[PDB]
This record gives C-alpha cells, structure tokens and sequence, in this order.
C-alpha cells in the first residue's frame, strides 16, 4: 500500500518568445472579404408632428450598428484608433464580387443583389404597410447587369454615404495584376535565365484571366546597419545558417589514401627525429575540406566577419595562409586575427629568406606588416604579388536594383594564382645565409607541395569566385559590409585540406536549390517590408489623433515579434524607443493614407449621429423655448454652440484646476460646457415645470470631479404622460438648459443606392516558380563568365 | 592571488540538493539553452539528439521519489537535483557559476572591488575579491554579513 506526501513548488515562467529559422518563415494568408463593410444600418422610429402629437405613419432613419462610443473626450479618439486598426485588417487584396450575390425576392426578372444584409432591407420596405408606392415600384427594378466582352458586373446595393466610401475604395484598389508565361520568366533574376549552363523549361501557358499578387521588394528604410549593432548581429547570423545549408558540398576529391602517400613521399619525413616537417599532415580529410568551402562562400554572401586560427609551428598552414589572403579580400578577415597571420608570414616565410633581420612590429600600429613589407623588400616579383594582397577589396556595384559587392576581374579568372606561384616559386629559389640547412630544407619542401597543385589551384579559385557569383543572383535584400560583433571562426588547418585534395570535378549549384534560396529570401524581405508599413501607418496616426498619454513601446513590440528572428525579452527600452524615431519619418504606404484620411474626415459624423453620448451641455438662466423636430417631438437640443464661453472638460480633467467653474456656477453666469458626455432621457412635463434640468449640476461645487456628470434631454410626444397640459394651453414648452447634440439623417431608399462594379472570375496563383522546371547542363562543361569553361587542367 | 588588500570568500552551502534555486530556474535554463541550439544547426540528427536532452528536463521537473519504510511505500514529491544523474558533475557547476555571479553583483553595491578568480567544484567554491584600500576588519565582519 502507497501513501502520497506532496507539497508545494513555486512556479516561474521565464519570458521567453518562439524564434523561427528563415527557412520556414510561412507567407501570410491572402486576405479576402465575404461581406461589405458596414457601420451604419437603417431603423424604423416614430414620427410626430408639429403640435406634438403622433402621426399614424412611421420614418426610417439611419443608425449605428454598436454604438458603443465611451464617455470622455480622450476615449473617443482612443476609439477611432481602433477602429482604423479594424479596417486595415478587414481590407481584402482581391475582391470578387460575384460570391457575395444573395437572390432578390421581388423584382421584375429575379436578379441578384450584392449582399444578404442589402436582401433584407428590401424585403422589409416591400413589404412594409405605410410604404409609398414609389418606393415600392423601385425595388422592382433592381437587377444586375453582366457584360461577357469586358468581364465586368453591376450588382446593385443600399449603402450609408459613409458605407459607399468604404467599399467603393476596396473595388478600385487591388492588389492583383495580370499573368502570362513572359511574367514567369521575368520573376527569375537576370543571371540565371542568362546562364549558359541551366536549361528552363515549363509545361502549360496560364489563360488571361490568371492573376497574381506582386510582392514589394524595395531595400530596407531603416538603416539597420547603422547604430544598431545587436540587431543587425542577428539579422546576418540568421542569414549565415540559411546560406551555409545552400552552397553545395564537393564531389569526386583526390582519393585520401593516393594523396597523401605521394605527399609523404616529397616531404621525406624520417621516422627518428623530431622536424617540423612531421605537422605538414595534420588534419587533412575529406570533411574539413566540405567546411572549409562552405564557410568562406557563406560567410560572403551574409558578411559575416571571420577569425583565422592556426598554429605557429605548422609551416603548411602558413603556406596555405598566402593563399587566403590573395583571394579573400582582407576587409573581412578581423583586424586583430588578420595582422597575427600576416605577420606569422613574414617573420618565417618571407624575412629569413631574404637574409634581412624580422621586424619588429608594435601592438595596434596603423598599417599592417604587408603593408609595411612592400616598401622594406626589393625584389619585383615578391613585392608584386604583395601589392595585390593590400589592394584587394570587394567592388560595390548595384545590378539589377540590389548593390551587391562583386570581386575583383582577376581572382574571377584565376589569374592571381599566376601572381602567386611566380612570387612563392622565386622565394624557394632564394638561398638565405642566416638560418640552418634543415631550416632552408623545411620551408622549401612545404612550398613545393602547393607549387605542384598549381595546375588544380587556378581551378579551385574559378570555383568559388562562380559558385558565389550564382548564389549572389538569389538574394534580394541589399548586402552591406560592416564589421558584425560576434564572428564566424574558419580554422587555417582546413584551407591545407582544400587546396591539396580537390580535382577534376565540377560541383554546380542544381536549380532546384537556386529556386529555394531565391523564395525563402523574397518571403523575408516582403515580410520586412508588410511589417514597416504596419508600424509606420500607427504610429503616424497616433501623432494626428493628439494622443499624448500613449506610449509606442507596446506597437514597436509588436513591430519585433511579426519578424519570427529577434527576441523581444532582451532588446531594452533603449534601443526600441531609437527605432520608433526613424518608424516616423518615412512616409507611410498610399492605400493606409487614402484609409485614413477618408477616417480622419468625418470622425466627427460616425460620432456625434448616435445615442449613449452628447457633446456638452449650455446653460443659460434665460428661460429659452425649445426646438421641435418630427422624431423627438419637443426637445432641448441646440445645434450650435454660439453666443456661450466655453469650459471643456478634457483640460478640466487633466489639470483638475477647478477654480473657474466653481466660481461660474455660483455666480450664476452663463456657460457652455463642451466634451462627450453621457446623459440621460426622460418624458414627463412635470420633470419640466418643476425644472429638473437646472439640479444636476450642483454637484461640480460640493465634491471636485466632473466624470459624474449626466444633464437631462426632454422629450415631449403625445405618448407622454401629462400630454393634455400642452395641447389645452396655449404654451410651448419653454427650457432653461438645453443639450449640444445633433438629429440623424433621413433614410431615402432611391438615393442611398449603389452600382458596385468589378469582376466575374479571377484565378490568383501564389507560388510561381512552381511552373519552370529547369535542368543544368552536365558539369564536365561548365561555362564560366569567359567562355573557358571551369576545371578543365589536367 | 593572496595579498593584504584581497580576502577569499567560501561559503558553504547547507543543502544544496533541494534548495529553491535548483527546481524551476535550473531545469528551465537548461530547457531555454537548447531552444538557442535547435536553430544552429541544419543536420536532421543534431535536432534530434538536442530534443531528447531537453526532454529528460521536462520529465524531472515534476519527479516523484520512492522510500520504503515498515509495510507502506511512501511517494514523496521532490522537484529538486540530486545526484546519480549523468549531468549532475557538469550541470550543478554551471548553477554554482550562474548563482555566485549574481551575488557578487548585489555586494557590490556596498563596496568596490574586482573578482580575481572563481572557482567551481560541484558545490563547494571560492572567490578572491581584490580590494582598493588595504584589508581591515571592519571590511571583513560586513561583507561576510
């Protein structure tokens, strides 16, 4: 038998987010709508007339859907931010017209209208009682009108003039654009389907009524390498992961075991002393040469900064170093790992064997020791090939939109190998008195092992200046060359075993990778580019809107986390307060501007036509008469706020200086207080006679808060109790105080309809390079950029 | 790096099988470290063996133990690190490193100093703290509090 003693345990949970690779970052889905975009509704209200009493007949009248409009002058701007962020979610890319149809009931031939809210406002006026007949004739003849030549369509609708701005913007702005088999061919870049090498070739040819979203590829508006030197660290080691997984591995080497006899036998190790010679062979394989071409194509096309690392008694990992340093131009190399092996060179290679004494060379001093030796030395053809090693720089050139950084014409032929192997063939023939035999005997015979090869080395640097110049025309986002923080550490051991175990075999990059490097960079840097205009856009319009106790932390926040790379939980306040000041100077996208600004233009009518709320009260102590209207009856509604000071209560709330009002109310002075306040409603002419509209605002002076405010609207109909008092005198009814509000319009059927346009049938294609299905041409002849083809010396 | 304005502080921690700071912060800095890793690599392989690791911390973060005693079987719950585990010779040294650098961060604020060493091994530790001004022993009798 069992007995269970449990106790508690503290919970923690960390703040941690989900961090995603950029191989498997998902496009968003396209956005469609399914029904329009409605804010107002008809409502059918009671009418009376001008004496007071009620009508037989009734009126429709415009109302809002939801009128849930909070209190305060600040929520309501608050709220008209929300809305806009509503919008701009609810805003489709394509919009097909014809799968929003829903039969009309009653018409002359049985047609189609565009929505099943718009059915159902024509159902209830056909069959309403007190419906005229004009009206009623008019429903009749609402069809819609198909042209087959121009696939267009005419769906009728019934829309608030604040509802036809909405939707007639989403029909004459999409997001689509027509598609042929020439627009395929184009989304491939310029170098590829101008290579000589890959073959492309595709089945079906898409119809004219094919479409497809374009993506926006333009470069990158922050400056994300400027000053921001932790998110720019994470944004190019996540593209190092990505570009490290796509440059090909190495087939067909030198077999290990016939290549490194024949290299034991030309160093002729003897099996008794203790030489420098014995370390020529370390860590020379098959896999450190598959890493080794890997991370110096991959760290070239995401400019990570790299580290040598070697060791001062291995002669042949020095050699190997004079073989780095000529191809790889040096401003990518760290400068405190760059100077330790090129000085490593020239205190053994170099120095001793021109008899001269070895320098000297400080911590930190400005120029390094190659570039201090070509004014030291004198011979021509060593200080030829050291001048290439100084001058050697990447050429930032734009093709195709994208500045790319393109190496040198020389190391892209494999000419320079030419420079080297003439400069490392007259330094073995150069006797040097102040070192031993065994010295001149060690170095001589390491240079002869890379002087052999260099019949297959000129071929090895024609192809990593080609398989980096192919995945080069895969990028998209503009590669900028700064020195990251944290790098990418190449080891010298392995350079020795790519330059003695590579021939005759030409790895090419096969299409089939060309054209996954090439979509997983376009879903990024779309991504990048959906996600500015999405911070951009509220950002801005927080700043119009005079919201001055928000705080954009929160939507900077949510500007890192939809880029599925960074971690949010350790990026400070610091340095995402500094993003927000360059969020807002660029100029936001002209579909979030054009809906906003038809917002922006009556934010003050979607506000001031609905219940629950009223735009301050006037008060007078002059016995006023109050106005008429058909829908109210008698009411104390003023229109307009002329003739009366003004005390709004946003700037009564925020100081909470309240000595104006006080002295205003006791003084008994005439004042219009001005703000969205809530109020309530009442019927009797007896809450009019006795005057309890003048009571409620005794309640400023006793406490200090004003949120607590609530006037009085009368409304006066025949339906009223204590009616008789105002049909049997002859009086108006005669107010004191009177509310700032406004009457709602009038629904008319003929005017509020619409003729929505747009088309029959689409077909959107997402994926378009699932259409070309290309094929590379056999390796053995591979074209590089001159017609000579790669790997071909025996 | 003994002189006479530099003191050494061990400190000699009572139980340190099943104190709180080995329970959920352990367990979840370890779980938090392999996440960093699954996104490093791109062998099918290395996925896999960095998951399984992190899966012998999920299932220790709620661990029942069982001891005999008389006729009935006791199920104790215990959340903490003992020994016996594979890792508990390179993972407890790594909690010793994590938590004796937070608490010279907090002494800190009283005085000025600069950490010559620390030194883990399993649970019982050092430090060398080098001081400004010479050693007293008012010095001595504060930092120890």
């Amino acid at each position: 038998q069992y007995e269970i003693l449990q106790k508690t345990i503290p919970t923690f949970e960390p703040k941690e987010s989900i961090l995603k690779k950029l191989e498997d970052i998902k496009p968003e889905q396209v956005k469609k709508q399914t029904k329009l975009f409605r804010i107002f509704e008809p409502r059918q209200l009671p009418v009376y007339r001008a004496n007071g009493e009620k009508e037989l007949r009734n009126r429709w009248y415009w109302k809002l859907k939801r009128d849930t409009l909070p209190d305060g002058d600040y929520d309501v701007r608050e709220y008209f931010l929300n809305l806009y962020d509503q919008v701009l979610t609810e805003m489709p890319d394509y919009l097909l017209l014809k799968d929003m149809a829903v039969e009309n009931k009653n018409s002359r031939d049985a047609g189609k209208v565009v929505d099943s809210e718009t059915a159902a406002i024509c159902d209830a006026i056909f069959q309403d009682e007190e419906t005229e007949g004009v009206v009623r004739r008019f429903i009749a003849e609402m069809r819609q009108r198909v042209q087959a030549d121009r696939n267009v369509v005419n769906y009728p609708s019934i829309l608030h003039p604040i509802d036809h701005a909405f939707n007639e913007y989403f029909l004459q702005h999409q997001l689509v654009e027509p598609l042929n088999n020439d627009i395929i061919f184009n989304y491939i870049p310029e170098r590829i389907r101008n290579d000589v090498n890959y073959i492309l070739n595709m089945d079906r040819n898409l119809p004219s009524t094919a479409r497809y979203i374009r993506p926006n590829l333009l470069q990158d508006r922050l400056n994300l390498h400027d000053n921001f030197e932790s998110l720019w660290d994470t944004i190019t080691t996540s593209n190092y992961i990505l570009a490290r997984s796509v440059v090909p591995d190495l087939k067909e080497l030198v077999s290990t075991e016939a290549q490194i006899q024949k290299m034991s036998q030309d160093l002729q190790l003897e099996a008794l002393t203790i030489q420098s010679e014995t370390q020529f062979l370390t860590g020379i394989n098959s896999q450190a040469a598959n890493d080794c071409f890997k991370t110096l194509i991959a760290a070239m096309l995401s400019q990570r900064t790299m580290s040598l690392d070697f060791v001062t008694t291995n002669y042949m990992s020095l050699i190997s170093g004079m073989w780095l340093l000529t191809v790889v131009p040096n401003d990518m190399f760290i400068r405190e790992s760059l100077v330790a092996c090129q000085l490593a060179i020239i205190n053994t290679i170099i120095y001793p064997a021109f008899g001269m004494q070895r320098m000297h060379y400080r911590n930190g001093d400005p120029q390094t020791p190659f570039q201090i030796a070509e004014q030291q030395i004198q011979n021509f053809q060593v200080a030829n090939w050291l001048h290439f090693v100084n001058n050697n720089q990447f050429r930032q050139v734009v093709i195709d939109g994208v500045l790319n950084q393109v190496l040198n014409d020389n190391i892209r032929n494999g000419h320079v190998v030419n420079q080297l192997m003439e400069a490392l063939m007259q330094l073995s023939r150069q006797q040097f008195p102040t070192m031993p035999v065994d010295y001149k005997r060690s170095i001589q015979r390491g240079i002869l092992l890379l002087s052999n090869r260099l019949g297959q080395l000129v071929d090895l640097t024609r192809l990593l200046a080609y398989n980096y110049e192919t995945l080069m025309a895969c990028i998209t986002m503009n590669m900028q060359h700064v020195q990251t923080l944290t790098t990418e550490k190449l080891q010298l051991t392995s350079v020795t075993s790519l330059c003695m175990l590579i021939g005759n075999a030409t790895v090419i990059p096969s299409p089939q990778t060309l054209f996954h490097y090439y979509n997983v960079n376009v879903n990024f840097h779309s991504n990048y580019n959906e996600r500015i205009n999405d911070a951009v856009a509220i950002i801005t319009a927080a700043n119009r809107l005079n919201l001055y106790q928000k705080k954009m932390k929160s939507i900077v926040e949510d500007f890192l986390k939809r880029l599925q790379i960074f971690d949010i939980s350790r990026v400070p306040d610091d340095q995402m307060y500094r993003l927000r000041d360059r969020l807002r100077l660029l100029p936001v996208e002209i579909r979030r501007l054009d809906i906003f600004n038809l917002i922006l233009m009556n934010m003050e009518q979607i506000e001031r036509a609905s219940d629950k709320i009223a735009q301050g009260v006037i008060i007078a102590y002059r016995d006023m008469q109050l106005e008429r209207d058909e829908m109210y009856g008698y009411v104390n509604i003023a229109r307009n706020l002329d003739g009366f000071q003004q005390i709004n209560l946003e700037e009564l709330m925020r100081t909470g200086d309240y000595a104006q009002i006080t002295n205003m109310l006791l003084n008994n002075q005439p004042v219009a207080l001005v703000g969205a306040l809530p109020f309530i409603t009442d019927s009797s002419v007896i809450s009019l006679v006795a005057k309890l509209d003048a009571t409620v605002f005794a309640q400023i002076v006793k406490l200090r808060k004003v949120d607590t405010l609530k006037p009085i609207l009368y409304k006066i109909n025949s339906d009223s109790n204590d009616f008789y008092l105002v049909a049997n005198y002859d009086w108006v009814p005669t107010s004191t105080t009177k509310v700032y509000k406004q009457i709602p319009q009038q629904f008319d059927f003929r005017a509020s309809m619409h003729m929505l346009t747009s088309n029959l049938t689409f077909t959107v294609y997402s994926d378009l390079l699932a259409f070309v299905s290309a094929d590379t041409v056999e390796p053995i002849n591979a074209v590089a950029f001159d017609n000579m083809r790669i790997m071909n010396e025996l | 790096f003994l002189s006479n304005n530099s003191m050494v502080l061990y400190t000699d921690v009572s139980q340190w099988d099943s104190s709180q700071h080995n329970t959920q912060p352990f367990r979840k800095g370890i779980i938090m470290g392999l996440d960093m890793l699954a996104n490093m690599t791109n062998d099918a392989r290395v996925i896999q063996t960095l998951n399984l690791y992190k899966q012998t911390q999920i299932n220790l973060m709620d661990s029942y133990v069982q001891i005999p005693d008389g006729n009935v079987i006791k199920k104790i719950q215990y959340g903490a690190v003992a020994s016996g585990e594979k890792q508990t010779k390179a993972a407890n040294s790594i909690a010793n490193l994590a938590l004796i650098k937070t608490v010279l961060s907090r002494i800190s604020n009283k005085y000025s100093f600069a950490t010559k060493i620390i030194r883990v091994d399993g649970d019982d530790n050092y430090a060398v703290l080098q001081f400004n001004t010479e050693v007293t022993k008012q010095m001595v009798q504060d930092v120890s509090n």
